[PDB]
């Protein structure tokens, strides 16, 4: 369910895998790029993880 | 006589090891630089002046060598 006011709530489906196409656009990554240590792979992976984690919490 | 024929051998050895010295010299400092510039866009103007300020020093002696150079094959003879 989700909490829309103090006075009124709604159920919900919704699809957390795979990633949905969310638009989160921008272009001021070329400033500032990740030095990814150990490798960019790795933590995405662990990114996706936890990502997943906090939507259902 | 063999004065000259020397004196070219010695000018030959002294700019061919300058050769080498300044152009590898600048070939690695200018690596750093290129890497230093793919990242980030935004310091090219602040990297490519510590670049001259380094290169300025790599170019030091091998310039004294071409300059010594110059001297034996022009002025030795």
């Amino acid at each position: 369910n989700k909490f829309i006011n103090t006075m009124s709530q709604v159920p919900t489906i919704s699809q957390l895998l795979p990633l949905p196409a969310s638009d989160d656009d921008d272009l001021k990554h070329k400033s500032w790029d990740y030095l990814y240590e150990p490798d960019p792979k790795a933590l995405l992976d662990t990114l996706l993880r936890r990502y997943v984690e906090s939507q259902v919490y | 006589n063999l004065n000259m024929d020397l004196l070219y051998m010695a000018a030959a050895v002294m700019m061919g090891l300058a050769a080498i010295g300044a152009a590898i010299g600048i070939g690695i400092l200018g690596g750093k630089f290129l890497e230093g510039a793919a990242r980030q866009p935004d310091l090219i103007p602040l990297l490519r002046t510590q670049f001259f300020i380094v290169m300025g020093l790599v170019d030091a002696i091998p310039m004294i060598a071409v300059g010594l150079g110059l001297y034996v094959m022009f002025a030795v003879a």
